[PDB]
């Protein structure tokens, strides 16, 4: 599993892996790891993925009551605030969550809050999370950049999954993209990671070390 | 089922609380109770009247030690009276004793029953005592002390002091007779004589309870061995009674 | 059991409340309780209400080193809400490792007689509370509680059966740079002018004191034996 | 009102209690119990065609040494017995020694003081009578009220025609404490039943309960008529 | 996980490190002002030491906002302690260490006290928790003065920190004194 | 009258005030029909409607695949009465896998109306109900009144001017007795049967509701144009 | 005499009350075309310095879901909040929106709390003094509207009004509504009804609409709007 | 436990308990809150009470509930006390839960709550107190005042007064002042609220109190010195 | 072992007419010296108690006994006497049966009433240890107890009492590793009370 969001001058990109497994045998290649929240708030699925679904499902519901009440859109400080006030609640049952909360407002601009099942609440720029976390958060950093194009920045969060892919076992199926901008979240699409290899590979040169 | 959870005693449109006055009322219809304090010991005394002439009186006790230095005697109803003494040994074993290792001075224990007596006069469904008790006891620290508890709660020490129908003679008479200077036997002598006024049928020994708070009686201590181990309360026999009349 | 409920807790049509009027209606027949606060003291001074019996060992008590009050009304409840403050303060004490101020245990009194007013179906306390105190906020403190949960801060102030002729009494000869001793003698021509008695004995009085030093360190409190009572007065000019 | 509720009159009184005392007397029936040196023994003036007559009765065995009698209604009377056939069995299992009369009694009283003082439970019209022979006391008879009030008894009676028979116990007490004689001491108390009421009391217009040191049994009809 | 501290004569002096622990590109402060003249650094395992953090500075300024008035640093540093106390004997015990930084104003004097998750509380002239003790307190012992200056304390704590990187990035140091709490910009 | 202030009062003739003045809550309800055959049983319902502009109140409530009600009162009680009933059929066919009888069924509801009419702080129901069903002894009619009497009965009809319906069903006994196997005669019966209690008001597509069940026939409710050839 | 007491009549005096408390509050007028549902409501300023923008007798539910209420409007907090939670939770556990007719009848057991629970408390020691007029959209029934009171029992109708001038508004809406109304038209009757029925001269600050549809959901027109449309109805009545 | 319906209907449709509160609350002192262009003021009358008074340690009647919003009151002041610590937690809740500062309609919006859930409940008495809430939300410069009632209603208002004579201001309130142009500086607003106080407080100037709230948390308790200064003015303006 | 985290060490003697109880100043966590400035001894009037043991114990039992102390002197009007005093904490202790604090807690003072000296230990499950001679508690209990008994005398003057117990507690806690930082001694007779700081190695 291979999960990654970044903030830059466009907005937000988060970008996930569809791999999942239980042992050695692949159980789905077709996982959704981008739970939607509500039409402008993202969260990613690291560690167990019915806690995840549901609790972020839940989210959603807590976030429609708060706009009902207060007539405004909530922040993504006070909803990060909520999960992680009510994983707390629930420290030593068993629970495994690591999820990341993506979210653009008027006020806060865009803002990534990474949540963790210990009660590990941290405003970011750059997360990954995932066995194969360290081979995309080189590539990120060899080139993250604040003033990168909505397409470059597309291209880098494919890039760095394709690199985890490549590399972890347990990651790989196919790249979900999505971006966030201060009207809502837009999907760009699924995209094969066998297919997408080779074509990388064609078009920059690299992975010398494969045939092909 | 028990829907009774608001007070039964409150304040009148006058400023005064009813059933606490019903209930002193209740006492003072209540046969004639004394207690007079010396130098060197306490005296309580009460007449003990017969609901029948089959009944053995001696099996019914109007003064009860509630510790081995302490005694008390009431004027009033009977039950709440041994509804209170078994309630006021329990606290003083379990507030005091259970803590400290020895039994609580007189002041405490009185504190403890005035406590219990106001929590009547305020909790939900409930009906105040009705009774006045006069209690007599002596510690380490603070000797002999004599103190009366009214229904409400209110408790007064006193030099002595009388309770009941013939209440305001028997004080006259008292106040007539102190002279800070009594021993235990003057206050004996003075207690009986202040009762054979109040006493309209036979004044005797079967119709007599006396009570002292006086010196330490290892003859009343089944064991020996430890040095620092006395009861001073003492109830007098009818035989004695009978003998100083 | 509904018929039997005396709804303790309810308004009248004028918007007052029923027990609490009749509770300080019963208080106003209490003995004279009176505080008068000087530039380096307080003093309380309560008129008992007697016998030749025993008096050395029932309306001044204690609540911690610091702070001591004037009952006014129901001993027995009264000697409750001591229970309940000596208790707080204790409480204050452990948590903060510091004395207690005396507004804050004043308010939480207050705040245990109102909730009594306003909630449950029981009567409220038939006791006002007169309160001397000092802290390092605003140095000596004087207080008044009642049963309708309301308190009050004083300069010198009265309560009991003759509560408007002590205090138009003080209203006059009353100064803000008085000192101890003139205090004591003010309220003990105060509680002599106003008690409807004979005179004014040494049995039938409780004072106390709440100064700096009289071997002791930064505040004492000196509760008065009958034989300290009985000199006062006679220094004084009572002579009773 | 004050007479409704348990609490008190202006005049210091409690109604329902003197309401509950006169209840006491709904049934016209009186009850004996006398004291023998060795045994205790109690009578009672058990008085329609249709009724089963074994199942009539108001004499009940509280345990395997204490009796009761009850006056009053019978419910209150049942209730009362369970209450105390629970009490016995519970002290007795708690402190390891047969539970005592007078003890028994005191706990009684203590229930029926809580009934008078609290509101919402009433008073039980009734009035217990216990007898036992003590393995400190000897023969024991000790009666509780709705009062809470209880007391020990050389002799006591109970009804509405009590003051008769008491006035002939303490005569016979003056003469001359207790019954110098347990079948003695039955036949006693037959006779002074009949000599305070009157007529001849046949077998089935009393019901015998005798207490002696190890038991309380109640005699049946048979026995009663062998008695006269 | 560096939380250090130094008494000098007017003021106290706070470092903490600005580091996380993964994955992630973020600056962290591990302090709440607590009063305006009382400051709390904290350490220990995630998600508690926030809470309990949190937790402690909510209830401080409802105290300040009811009486009005600012608690001293002794009453806020007994208040932690009956915290922590009360909290290992709980079903779920904050593994949370704290020190607690506060300028007197009564007093006029700085004080600095250090709490264990336990619940021991110690007033120092200097203390530290974790490992930060074990390759500070030489250098502590050696030049510690209890007149030095705020800027030789600075100095000092400067010198830590270096003994600190070399056995490894940054600290956030804050200041109490008279005038309130600040942030070093210049270290 | 001081004894009709509460549900523990008896008067001095024995007689329960508030039971009697739910019953006089029931006697205003709309008029409502319950008859059966050995095969099938129905119910004929008037609805009423506040004004023109306002729909037609339901009357009848399905419990379980082989029972229902009608209900003539008080409508938040006979849902609470209606719940009730669903549970406890649920219970029946969850634990044991069987169907609950509509006796069984009855006798449950006289239980909890008999708790509401001895303890104080609760008012008895203000709603009667008349309840069809078919089990393995065929087709059950029941009369339930807020005192907890049930009856069983061929015919019955509840609420305001149902006694003409009641003399009308008594009349014709043994002819809707024997009507086997027609559903549609025994819906035709009933209607005519409701017929007999209307004044001023004639049965329209809006104000009348039926349902039936029976030997092959869950409970069915018709309404609207379901109920024109009815009519 | 309890809370649960019944009269000789056969009803609930505190419902009756209740229902003669709801009689005193302001007019609340709903109308329920086949374009979408209109409520609209008049806001009774006790004093020229209060603020109108600040009274809210109409509010969103869900987005297509509206209430407007009239009576003890400090009663309706607790039932709207219960109203939404309703709604949010419904959501949740099946991925849907609920329908109207559910949502009133959640909120009818709710009022019914003062005895026993639908399910079988005493939560409330007295009925709700106010009456609801809950509008929606769905799926299955189009658009509805329901009036819903303190007894428990809702109805679905064409057009309602309620509060202090109910009879003569619902006199005049029995000869007015047709099932062929257009949303305007709908607009334009209840601000005439609100105009007939209230003792003051008809304004923006006095009264307010909303209206419901199954596009843009649930939404309340702000004062501008209400301005054109009572210069257009001023127009075409004069 | 005692739940006893206090609060119940009355064949007219009113509610009894409610009324009475609004009465109790007609009993109390006067407060006055006025909005400014930038600032809120509120103002409140002192009980002519004795002159043995201590101000220091009395109640101001003037509670911040948060460092950008305060309260008044009328009506009993213990349920307000009550009521003000309520809200004071509530506030620290939210700023724990939320990560910023209540608005000043939420927590008007809290006490209404509150109000109307005793209004509601059983076993318990409405409050018999009626309040002001003003303020400035956080990074907003637009002053909010709300008034909230014993029922359980509340509204924004652009000057309002409760407690006592409270018809006689607001009608000088109506009178005089101009939605369309609210006083500009805070000195207009604090002289528009004394002499809509002096309106009914004939006893002088000393039974006056004022504050002034303005955005980014400046709450000032003006001293006695300047409110006579005001008062002064006021009068020398009165006839020339 | 909770005992033996923080270390520490208390001893107390009587005299002719006098007491003496004496402790060590270290606070440690496990290895590491903390504060050289812990006292472990407090006085309720004119009783003393040393704990022993963790030093969040020995902190919560000083708080909680000083309120209990301050309510027995409210409602008794009179301090506390030694003997009633080791009965309360007898009673305190025992009411943590099975969650009980690891103390080490020892009672020493001087009757008002008789002048008798007196001396207690406890447990810390609330067991009462009486003795005539020496009560020693801490680490270094077994140094302790080799100390005192050779160099304890029934009846010693103050000034030979300070140096005797100062002596022990020294010289055992020298060989503890987990005691010495420092070292207070307290000499208490009928009208005066000495505390004196001693000189020691630190390491």
């Amino acid at each position: 599993t291979t999960t990654l969001a970044f903030r830059f001058q466009g907005g937000i990109i988060v970008a996930v892996d569809s791999r999942a497994t239980a042992g050695n045998w692949v159980a789905s290649q077709t996982v959704k790891k981008v739970i939607e929240i509500n039409p402008f708030l993202l969260g990613t699925m690291a560690g167990g993925a019915a806690d995840c679904q549901f609790w972020e499902t839940w989210l959603g519901s807590q976030c429609r009551l708060h706009e009902l009440r207060e007539k405004e859109r909530i922040s993504v400080a006070a909803a990060s605030k909520i999960l992680s006030n009510l994983v707390y609640q629930y420290k030593g049952a068993g629970l495994s969550m690591g999820t990341m909360i993506c979210g653009y407002t008027r006020k806060e601009g865009p803002t990534i809050y990474y949540v963790d099942s210990d009660g590990t609440r941290l405003k970011g720029d750059i997360f990954c999370v995932g066995s194969g976390q360290t081979f995309a958060y080189g590539v990120l950093d060899s080139n993250y950049k604040w003033d990168l194009s909505v397409e470059d920045a597309l291209y880098l969060g494919k890039r760095s999954i394709l690199a985890a892919a490549h590399r972890d076992a347990y990651s790989g199926g196919s790249v979900n993209l999505y971006h966030v901008t201060e009207d809502g979240w837009i999907y760009h699409g699924n995209h094969d990671v066998g297919e997408l290899f080779w074509k990388v590979k064609e078009e920059e040169g690299s992975f010398n070390n494969v045939i092909g | 089922t028990d829907r009774y959870s608001f007070s039964l005693t409150t304040f009148s449109p006058s400023g005064k609380l009813g059933q606490i006055d019903y209930a002193l009322t209740a006492v003072k219809q209540g046969v004639t109770s004394l207690g007079i304090k010396a130098t060197n010991g306490v005296v309580i005394a009460t007449e003990k009247k017969s609901s029948s002439p089959l009944a053995m009186s001696e099996t019914l006790s109007k003064v009860s030690l509630l510790t081995p230095d302490i005694g008390a005697v009431y004027s009033g109803m009977g039950p709440d009276y041994r509804v209170l003494v078994d309630k006021s040994r329990k606290v003083a074993h379990t507030s005091y004793k259970r803590i400290y290792g020895e039994y609580p001075p007189t002041k405490l224990l009185v504190s403890e029953v005035a406590k219990i007596m106001q929590e009547a006069t305020q909790s939900g469904g409930v009906r105040p005592f009705g009774v006045s008790l006069l209690i007599a006891g002596h510690d380490e620290f603070n000797g002999f002390s004599l103190y009366q508890v009214d229904p409400s709660g209110s408790y007064f020490p006193w030099k002595a002091t009388a309770i009941g129908k013939g209440s305001v003679a028997a004080k006259t008479f008292l106040e007539k007779r102190w002279n800070d200077e009594l021993e235990l036997e003057d206050a004996i002598h003075i207690a009986l004589l202040t009762l054979k006024e109040s006493v309209e049928g036979e004044f005797n020994g079967d119709t007599i309870e006396l009570a002292i708070i006086g010196d330490e009686n290892p003859d009343l201590l089944g064991y020996t061995g430890i040095p620092t181990d006395g009861p001073r309360f003492r109830k007098l026999t009818s035989q004695e009674i009978n003998d100083r009349l | 059991s509904r018929r039997y409920d005396s709804r303790t807790t309810i308004f009248s049509p004028e918007g007052r409340l029923y027990q609490v009027e009749y509770a300080l209606e019963s208080i106003s027949h209490a003995g004279t309780a009176i505080g008068i606060m000087a530039s380096d003291g307080i003093v309380l001074a309560a008129e008992r209400k007697s016998t030749l019996l025993e008096q050395d060992t029932e309306k001044l008590y204690k609540l911690n080193d610091k702070i001591a009050v004037a009952v006014a009304g129901l001993t027995a409840d009264a000697e409750i809400l001591i229970n309940t403050a000596r208790i707080h303060a204790q409480n204050y004490l452990k948590t903060y490792n510091e004395d207690i101020p005396v507004e804050i245990l004043v308010r939480r009194l207050s705040d245990i007689k109102q909730g009594y007013t306003q909630h449950g179906g029981l009567r409220p306390f038939g006791v006002s509370f007169i309160y001397a105190g000092y802290d390092d906020r605003y140095g000596y403190q004087l207080y008044t509680s009642n049963p309708s949960g309301n308190y009050t801060g004083w300069k010198a102030i009265s309560v009991g059966a003759n509560t408007s002729a002590a205090q138009t009494l003080l209203q006059m000869d009353y100064k803000d740079d008085m000192k101890v001793d003139d205090a004591i003698e003010l309220a003990l021509k105060t509680l002599s002018k106003t008690t409807d008695s004979s005179a004014l004995t040494y049995d039938r009085l409780e004072f106390a004191t709440i100064r700096k030093g009289a071997n002791d360190g930064e505040v004492y409190q000196k509760i008065f034996k009958p034989q300290e009572i009985k000199d006062i007065l006679v220094k004084t000019g009572i002579t009773k | 009102y004050d007479r409704h509720i348990t609490i008190f009159s202006p005049e210091g009184r409690l109604y329902q209690v003197e309401y509950a005392f006169k209840a006491t007397n709904q049934t016209n029936i009186n009850s004996l119990a006398v004291r023998g040196k060795d045994c205790t023994v109690v009578i009672s003036q058990k008085k329609d065609k249709l009724l089963d007559p074994t199942t009539v009765s108001y004499i009940f065995c509280i345990s395997r040494t204490i009796g009761m009698v009850v006056n009053g209604p019978i419910p209150d009377a049942r209730n009362a017995a369970l209450r105390a056939k629970a009490e016995a069995a519970e002290f007795r299992y708690k402190y390891g020694y047969d539970m005592p009369c007078d003890v028994l009694a005191k706990r009684m009283a203590n229930l029926s003081q809580i009934y008078t003082q609290r509101a919402y439970m009433r008073p039980l019209g009734v009035i217990l009578t216990f007898v036992s022979v003590d393995e400190e006391l000897g023969p024991s008879i000790y009666k509780t009220d709705p009062a809470g009030y209880y007391v020990g008894y050389k002799a006591t009676a109970t009804g509405p025609k009590q003051q008769e028979i008491t006035t002939n116990l303490e005569n016979h007490f003056k003469k001359s404490d207790h019954i110098n004689e347990w079948e003695k001491v039955v036949e006693f108390a037959i006779t002074h039943m009949i000599d305070a009421l009157g007529t001849e009391f046949s077998k089935n217009d009393l019901e015998v309960g005798v207490a002696t040191k190890d038991k309380f049994f109640t005699l049946s009809a048979e026995n009663i008529e062998e008695r006269l | 996980d560096i939380i250090l501290g130094i008494r000098v004569q007017d003021s106290v002096i706070l470092a903490s490190s600005k580091a996380v622990t993964g994955i992630s590109v973020d600056s962290d402060d591990k302090t709440r002002q607590l009063s305006p003249h009382t400051l709390m650094s904290f350490a220990g395992e995630a998600g508690d030491t926030v809470q309990f953090a949190e937790y402690i500075q909510a209830n401080i300024q409802l105290y300040s906002i009811r009486e009005d008035y600012e608690l001293s640093p002794q009453a806020v540093s007994s208040f932690v302690r009956q915290e922590l106390a009360k909290s290992i004997r709980s079903r779920r015990p904050y593994q949370v260490n704290v020190l607690i930084g506060g300028y007197d104003k009564k007093k006029n004097k700085p004080e600095l006290y250090q709490i264990d998750y336990l619940g021991t509380k110690v007033e120092l002239p200097y203390g530290a928790h974790g490992y930060s003790g074990f390759y500070t307190f030489f250098l502590l012992d050696h030049h510690y003065r209890p007149d030095m200056t705020t800027e030789e304390g600075l100095d000092l704590l400067k010198l830590c920190v270096q003994e600190l990187e070399k056995r490894m990035k940054g600290v956030i140091v804050k200041i109490v004194d008279k005038d309130g709490i600040r942030q070093v910009d210049d270290f | 009258n001081n004894y009709d202030g509460d549900t523990v009062t008896f008067s001095p003739t024995g007689r329960l005030f508030q039971v009697e003045y739910a019953l006089e809550a029931i006697k205003q309800g709309s008029v409502t029909v319950g008859l059966r055959s050995n095969t099938h049983a129905v119910l004929v319902a008037l609805k009423r409607n506040a004004d023109e502009l306002s729909s037609y109140q339901k009357k009848i409530i399905k419990c379980d695949e082989h029972m229902g009600l009608s209900l003539a009162g008080l409508a938040p009680d006979a849902r609470v009465l209606s719940n009730y009933l669903r549970q406890q059929c649920n219970y029946s066919s969850l634990v044991f896998n069987r169907k609950l009888a509509v006796e069984r069924a009855g006798h449950l509801l006289c239980d909890k109306a008999q708790k509401n009419t001895q303890s104080y702080g609760g008012r008895p129901y203000g709603v009667g109900l008349l309840i069809i069903g078919y089990d393995k002894s065929g087709a059950h009619l029941l009369e339930f009144q807020p005192s907890g009497n049930v009856t069983e009965l061929y015919g019955t009809a509840i609420g305001a001017r149902s006694q003409g319906a009641k003399t009308y069903l008594e009349r014709t006994l043994d002819t809707f007795i024997k009507i086997d196997g027609n559903p549609d005669e025994l819906i035709k019966a009933g209607v005519e049967a409701i017929s007999q209690s209307l004044r001023d008001e004639s049965l329209t597509v809006d104000n009348l509701s039926i349902a039936i069940v029976g030997k092959d026939t869950p409970f069915t409710i018709y309404d609207g144009e379901a109920v024109a050839k009815y009519i | 005499r309890g809370v649960s007491t019944f009269s000789p009549e056969g009803r609930l005096f505190q419902v009756e009350y209740s229902l003669e408390a709801i009689k005193l509050g302001s007019t609340a007028i709903g109308i329920a075309t086949k374009e979408g549902v209109v409520l609209g409501v008049e806001k009774r300023a006790t004093s020229p310095l209060l603020e109108s923008d600040s009274i809210e007798k109409i509010v969103e539910i869900d987005r297509h879901i509206g209430c407007a209420m009239s009576g003890l409007t400090a009663d309706a907090r607790s039932m709207i909040e219960h109203a939404r939670t309703a709604a949010v939770t419904h959501n949740l556990y099946y991925d849907e929106d609920i329908n109207v007719e559910s949502l009133t009848q959640s909120v009818c057991d709710l009022a019914l709390r003062f005895g026993e629970g639908a399910s079988g408390e005493r939560l409330m020691s007295r009925p709700f003094g106010v009456a609801l007029l809950i509008a929606g959209h769905d799926a299955d029934d189009g658009y509805q509207l329901f009036h819903a009171e303190p007894s428990g029992t809702f109805y679905r109708y064409n057009a309602k009004a309620i509060g202090s001038g109910s009879e003569g508004a619902q006199a005049e809406l029995l000869n007015e509504w047709h099932s062929s109304l257009t949303l305007k038209e709908a607009e334009l009757l209840v601000l005439k009804i609100l105009k007939q029925v209230m003792e003051e001269k008809l304004d923006e600050n006095n009264a307010q609409l909303s209206c419901i549809t199954k596009q843009d959901g649930f939404k309340i027109y702000d004062n501008e709007k209400t301005a054109e449309l009572i210069k257009e109805l001023k127009e075409k009545e004069a | 436990g005692y739940d006893r319906a206090l609060s119940i209907f009355s064949p007219d449709g009113h509610i009894f308990q409610v009324e009475y509160a609004l009465e109790a609350v007609k009993r109390g002192t006067c407060a006055v809150g006025v909005k400014g262009k930038n600032c809120v003021v509120l103002g409140c009358e002192r009980r002519s009470t004795l002159k043995l008074q201590d101000t220091r340690i009395t109640p101001s009647k003037v509670s911040k509930i948060d460092s950008h919003v305060v309260l008044s009151f009328s009506g009993l002041n213990a349920d307000s006390r009550i009521l003000i610590e309520k809200a004071r937690v509530e506030a620290q809740s939210h700023r724990l839960t939320l990560e910023d500062p209540v608005t000043v309609e939420y927590l008007t919006r809290y006490v209404a709550g509150v109000q109307q859930r005793y209004t509601q409940s059983g076993g318990v008495r409405p409050f018999g107190v009626s309040t002001l809430i003003a303020g400035f939300d956080p990074r907003d410069d637009e002053p909010k005042l709300y008034q909230t009632e014993p029922s359980g209603i509340y509204s924004s208002w652009s000057a309002q007064t409760i407690g006592r004579n409270s018809k006689t201001v607001r009608e000088f309130l109506e009178k005089n002042y101009d939605r369309k142009e609210p006083p500009a500086t805070v000195e207009e607003c604090v002289k528009l609220t004394v002499r809509s106080l002096l309106e009914v407080v004939q006893t002088g100037a000393k039974n006056i109190e004022i504050t002034v709230v303005k955005p980014d948390s400046d709450i000032v308790a003006l001293s006695s010195e300047e409110i006579n200064q005001y008062v002064t003015q006021i009068e020398q303006e009165k006839q020339e | 072992d909770p005992s033996s985290i923080n270390g520490g060490i208390v001893v107390a003697m009587t005299g002719k007419d006098c007491v003496a109880i004496a402790c060590d100043l270290r606070l440690g966590s496990q290895s590491l010296g903390v504060s050289n400035k812990f006292e472990k001894i407090f006085h309720y009037g004119h009783v003393f108690l040393g704990i022993t043991g963790l030093a969040t114990d020995v902190t919560t039992l000083n708080e909680m006994f000083r309120y209990k102390t301050n309510l027995y002197k409210l409602k008794e009007e009179r301090a506390i006497e030694p003997e009633t005093f080791t009965q309360l904490v007898s009673s305190s202790l025992y009411e943590r049966r099975f969650g009980p604090y690891f103390v080490g807690p020892v009672v020493a003072g001087i009757n008002s009433k008789s002048g008798k000296p007196f001396i207690a230990g406890f447990d810390l499950i609330g067991c009462i240890d009486e003795a005539k001679d020496f009560i020693v508690s801490g680490t270094a209990s077994d140094q302790l107890f080799g100390m005192c008994e050779s160099l304890y005398e029934p009846n010693l003057e103050p000034e030979d009492l300070f140096e005797t117990i100062s002596q022990a507690l020294l010289n055992a806690a020298d060989r503890d590793a987990l005691s010495g930082w420092g070292a207070v001694v307290y000499i208490i007779k009928k009208d005066e009370v000495v505390k004196r700081y001693l000189k020691m190695r630190q390491d």
